RNA sequence: GGUGAAAUUCUUGGAUUUAUUGAAGACUAACUACUGCGAAAGCAUUUGCCAAGGACGUUUUCAUUAAUCAAGAACGAAAGUUAGGGGAUCGAAGAUGAUCAGAUACCGUCGUAGUCUUAACCAUAAACUAUGCCGACUAGGGAUCGGGUGGUGUUUUUUUAAUGACCCACUCGGCACCUUACGAGAAAUCAAAGUCUUUGGGUUCUGGGGGGAGUAUGGUCGCAAGGCUGAAACUUAAAGGAAUU
């Protein structure tokens, strides 16, 4: 009795991105992104523009027809960061406190089997 | 010790106290002597003849149950090989390791152990061509070292 | 960055979401609640219609929804849609994939990770890559605690696992094998078999996932969505 | 004697055309003259006669392979390959 | 004129008492008094010359014919061989990786010598002297010696003329470029040296 | 200065050293 | 002089091993060398699982918790106050 | 091991080398045993087969060479086929 | 997109992101440890083949064949060189973005050689355990790796045989560790760095104040880069080591 979908939270540093996704994976729904909120520049990933960024995307969910969605929250991943962002965390409470149920969390973020290298060198990012 | 290794790990045989044993013993000496030459006579090296007449006959050692030692014994019927056996498992398994290194030319592994085994053979032919077991003009070829195993 | 962008057009209106209809997914007759859910899709036009943008789409599901239950959370079981019946794509078996969490969950250290996978054709012409996991456990009444193996347990191990998985699986159908992970009897005749080599724990099948799809056969689906 | 102690074989070009092309014009020549066996009788009689032909004295019979090697590596590899392919099909 | 050692193998005429020869180019492995099976339900050998619809993928491939009917088209030089990547049940389609390294798709009935071809590693001796290269390419055609252009005269070569020797104009010549303009490079996308990956 | 830097300042004066060497003999 | 028995860190009879990457600034440190600490944190921030059970389907039961091992250069550890220094005697504390 | 089997019939039985005397041996029908290396003609290996089944002995085969197989027996030259005459102290005859 | 902050750069030609795949090369996480092997460098997916090695068990055999080493020889990280294949990430040079009084440095975006492999060279490192190899003796304690022994020991399949996996005790060889300091050391510290003024178990190599200088020249090896051997003139009264305030 309750239409689903998935949440797809990237959350990494310096930028946050929210998309809607139908259970199939083909269909988007606001993929309205916490960079669209902030004039500057370094407050793109902060938690204060994620909760922003999500108060749209389940806003345009609810009118499209979704109620529900599932979450997928992940990282930069690959070989850069492994951690969830500052404001992932953030962006996932703030559709859930907007009347949007959520269930199944997930982390799919991009662990590698050694692959490939990593930037910076092997005397590392000296600043 | 392990004069071409690093270890140190000690590990050998105890003979008992007692030169004349294991008093249980029942056979003769000869009955022994003749299935010494027997097992030789099939091509068993002397190692292999005492540890067979070790777990399956009575026999503890072949020393004291006969008046000689098993090599002495063989040579004496006439069952004494040419060359020394230890040198000739050496040079079996010298052979072996450059037969491994003629198709996989690339282990640098085996080619150091090839070394030590060959350096091993020369060391131990020394000490043979001075005891006047082997010519005095013996030496370890490669060529021939697989027809010198037969 | 609402105000910095400077060429938004190098070159030089109507809501999209009135043109989409809702689609209602069905799943295999493995599964007992079916019910799937609903998908969105361009609406059937004359240029390139809607059954020929659905007919390729993979589908990610939780087996606990599946069957109900709640002790295969961890197992989430992917459908890939492949024909429709007019307003329900019906679905088949995919694959099968063990969530993050409990994947990284049992891998703990101080223990040994054994690891096997096995390339097996099915009867019905499946070839599937099949993944399996298996750790060691600490004993009743032991106190050293690290509970690792020699590599020879191992190997025994690894070569049971393979021909268990080889056995179960060459001599049945892509239906019945579904049918068959989803008990676990697998993990029970792992270790029935490398019961006597080490005690190992957590055992677990990893991956299912496919690699060839035989000829359509129409006739199959029908018998899946009864 | 040791005639030569770097040259070897490509003495007959003297000083010309250079170390580097001498160097390598003897390390395929060395292989190029060199005697092979054959792998129907075992007896070291294989000899090179045109490019990429190799025919001996004693068996006769002759074998196609590498312009200066009697079996290119890559030839190998491949045979080993098709090998692999056929048991794997037939089986 | 060629690099590739040939092979005469002899067949048998299935509708006339007669023996038929056949020239083939010798492929590596292949030895004198060989049985050569040439068909569709032959082995998977080497100088076998089963046609690429019934092979399995990564199979090395040689005298490879472009279309059905052919009789060779493709690797014949010498130590070239074609990859084959994958076959297209439906409408039947082999995929080829070509010693070029240029992707092609022939039909299925295209029959290929299984095998590398003979001669491999030719091009890895300097021909050091000018007698090796006159005597090489005097069997296959009068292209050597050859003369500079911009050593020319004006009349001679596009490229030639001036006090000094330098081609004056840029040596990239258009595609659409009419027949005594093209001397240099022809429709050349990129010049200098061929540094990094070519991006094929 | 460090070993590494004076080391390749020698070598390099070294290199100056043998290059006008070798317009001589 | 000498400061620790153990070098670097914790390699006594092997010379070499396969070096690892810091998450930090990327330094090439050796694995053994490296100091690492086990993420076992949920998924969700601190508090806030009141907030997702009313609004969770089925009876919750999920809460998912994220796992990670991160590796630490010594030049970072200490900059991010994971590892600090200690006196001579506290040193030889494990 | 085969290699010291047949070592063991060189020193102790009655052995001969090649194959004209390998195929006198299989017609008086004084061979046992022929072994017959991986290397020799098909067609020398075929009449050897058949010249074996009419005689009614045992063939083996060599997984080597002439070289090999002259190895094995103890010689320096190419031995094609080795004909066992007597088994002499060995048991090659009744094992493998 | 990135940074402490920005910008270069990519974005109606749809960037970034999501979903279904395909191709290419590199790599062997998590399991991964005061853990294993190898002469060292070094070695982490699975399977098959090839030969090799340490330890253990042995009432098997030879018998002093041994230990250390000028000369000499094998292997020898990374980087570098020659000729092919390969060339995805990272990336000496280089091109730009900045910050800065200046920044061809640190930071950002690209990017050649290189990073991978085949065949042949280079013989270097903080190649360190800054501690040569062999042998003997000397304070205790626990854990751990490999093998072996014993205990109706526990668990396991068919409750109960075997085997395997664990518990306890012992033994040999190991990577090592905890506490003390007989003893040593200038001290930091050391189960050897102890058994050295109560000086002697066997053997090899190196050093005689700091600079000049591992430079110049002469030989020698190498395609080169560079390796081995290797001074003098001149100058200085100090450098250097461990700890205390």
């Amino acid at each position: 009795s309750q239409v689903f979908g998935v949440a797809r939270i990237y959350a990494s540093f310096n930028d946050t991105f929210v998309h809607v996704t139908d259970l199939s994976g083909k269909e988007t729904i606001a993929r309205v992104t916490g960079g669209m909120k902030v004039k500057a520049d370094r407050d793109e990933s902060s938690p204060y523009a994620a909760m922003l960024a999500a108060q749209d995307v389940a806003a345009k969910c609810k009118e499209v027809g979704i109620t529900a969605v599932h979450v997928k929250i992940r990282a930069t991943g690959g070989t850069r960061t492994k951690t969830p962002g500052p404001g992932g965390q953030a962006a996932l409470r703030a559709l859930a406190r907007s009347g949007l149920r959520i269930g199944r969390i997930e982390d799919v973020t991009p662990v590698p089997s050694d692959s490939t290298r990593k930037k910076g060198g092997r005397r590392g990012r000296r600043l | 010790g392990r004069m071409h290794s690093a270890g140190k790990g000690i590990s050998s045989s105890a003979i008992p106290y007692s030169r004349n044993a294991p008093a249980w013993f029942k056979l003769s000496s000869e009955s022994v002597i003749e299935q010494i030459v027997k097992y030789a006579r099939k091509g068993l090296t002397p190692s292999q003849i005492g540890v067979l007449l070790r777990d399956a006959h009575g026999v503890t050692q072949a020393r004291v149950i006969t008046g000689n030692k098993i090599m002495r014994i063989l040579k004496s019927n006439g069952l004494a090989p040419e060359i020394p056996e230890d040198l000739y498992y050496l040079i079996k398994k010298a052979v072996s390791v450059r037969k491994h290194l003629e198709r996989n030319r690339k282990d640098k592994d085996a080619k150091f152990r090839l070394i030590l085994i060959e350096s091993r053979i020369h060391r131990l032919a020394r000490y043979y061509r001075t005891v006047a077991v082997l010519p005095p003009n013996w030496k370890y070829e490669s060529a021939t070292a697989s027809a010198l195993v037969n | 960055a609402v105000g910095k962008n400077k060429r938004l057009s190098k070159g030089k209106v109507v809501d999209p979401f009135t043109r989409k209809e809702w689609f209602d997914i069905k799943a295999p007759s493995t599964f007992e609640n079916r019910n799937v859910g609903k998908t969105l899709v361009n609406k059937s036009t004359g240029l390139k219609s809607a059954s020929d943008a659905l007919k390729g789409r993979v589908v990610e599901v939780c087996l606990a929804d599946l069957q109900g239950s709640e002790d295969h959370s961890f197992r989430k079981i992917k459908l890939r849609v492949d024909e429709v019946q007019g307003k329900n794509l019906l679905t088949n078996f995919h694959g099968m994939d063990f969530t993050t969490d409990k994947l990284r969950s049992m891998v703990r250290k101080w223990q040994t990770l054994i690891e096997a996978n096995v390339t097996v054709k099915t009867s019905d012409d499946y070839v599937l890559r099949i993944f399996a996991i298996a750790f060691t456990r600490k004993q009743a009444n032991q106190v050293k605690r690290h509970s690792y193996a020699q590599s020879s347990h191992i190997r025994a191990i690894r070569k049971v696992i393979s021909e268990i998985l080889t056995k179960e699986v060459q001599g049945s159908t892509l239906a019945q094998l579904t049918s068959k992970l989803i008990p676990e009897v697998i993990n029970k005749e792992i270790e029935n078999a490398t019961k006597d080599i080490f005690p190992l724990q957590n055992i677990h099948v990893r991956k299912v996932k496919l690699l060839k799809q035989p000829k359509f056969d129409v006739g199959a689906l029908m018998a899946l969505h009864g | 004697a040791k005639r030569t102690k770097k040259v070897g074989i490509t003495g007959k070009y003297g000083v010309r055309y250079g170390s580097s092309l001498r160097r390598q014009v003897k390390k395929l020549e060395i292989q190029q003259h060199a005697r092979y066996d054959c792998s129907f009788c075992g007896k070291k009689t294989v000899k090179r006669g045109a490019a990429g032909i190799w025919t001996c004295s004693c068996c006769k019979k002759t074998v196609a392979g590498g312009a200066y090697t009697v079996s290119t590596a890559a030839a190998a590899t491949v045979r080993s390959t098709i090998r692999r392919l056929r048991e794997m099909v037939e089986a | 004129g060629r690099g590739a050692p040939l092979a005469k193998v002899v067949f048998r005429d299935p509708y006339k008492y007669r023996l038929r020869e056949e020239i083939f180019i010798a492929n590596e492995g292949v030895h004198t008094g060989q049985f050569i099976y040439a068909g569709k339900k032959a082995s998977l050998n080497v100088g076998n010359v089963l046609p690429l619809g019934s092979v399995p993928e990564g199979t090395i491939v040689s005298n490879v014919e472009e279309k059905p009917g052919d009789r060779g088209a493709l690797a014949r030089a010498s130590g070239n061989y074609v990859i084959i990547i994958g076959h297209n049940p439906d409408e039947n389609k082999t995929r080829v990786r070509l010693p070029s390294g240029a992707k092609k798709v022939i039909s299925s009935d295209a029959r290929g010598v299984i095998g590398v071809i003979a001669g491999g590693g030719r091009v890895d001796k300097p021909l050091l002297k000018a007698g090796r290269a006159f005597h090489k390419y005097r069997l296959k055609r009068n292209s050597w010696p050859k003369t500079r252009g911009v050593a020319m005269n004006p009349v001679d070569h596009p490229h030639g003329g001036g006090n000094h020797q330098h081609i004056g104009k840029a040596s990239t010549i258009s595609r659409g470029a009419v027949s005594g303009q093209k001397a240099g490079l022809i429709a050349a996308r990129r010049t200098g040296l061929l540094r990094g990956s070519q991006k094929t | 200065m460090r070993a590494k830097w004076r080391k390749k300042r020698t070598r390099r004066l070294k290199r100056k050293r043998r290059k006008v060497r070798a317009r001589s003999k | 002089p000498k400061k620790r028995a153990s070098n670097g860190r914790n390699k006594k009879g092997r010379g070499h091993v396969k070096p690892v990457r810091c998450v930090n600034c990327s330094k090439s440190i050796p694995k053994d060398k490296a100091i690492k600490r086990m993420a076992i944190r949920n998924i969700v921030e601190a508090a806030a699982v009141r907030d997702l059970s009313e609004a969770s389907v089925y009876p919750e039961y999920a809460l998912p918790k994220t796992y990670n091992k991160l590796h630490y250069c010594v030049s970072c550890a200490i900059h991010a106050r994971i590892v600090r220094v200690r006196s001579r005697e506290d040193r030889k504390n494990r | 091991s085969i290699n010291q089997k047949l070592a063991l019939v060189i020193k102790s039985g009655k052995y001969t080398l090649g194959y004209k005397s390998t195929v006198k041996s299989l017609r008086q029908g004084k061979s046992k045993l022929i072994i017959i290396a991986a290397n020799t003609p098909v067609l020398r290996k075929s009449e050897l087969e058949y010249y074996a089944m009419l005689s009614k002995t045992k063939v083996y085969y060599f997984q080597g060479g002439n070289n090999e197989l002259g190895t094995a027996v103890g010689k320096l030259f190419r031995v094609g086929v080795v004909s066992i005459l007597e088994a002499g102290d060995s048991d090659i005859l009744t094992t493998l």
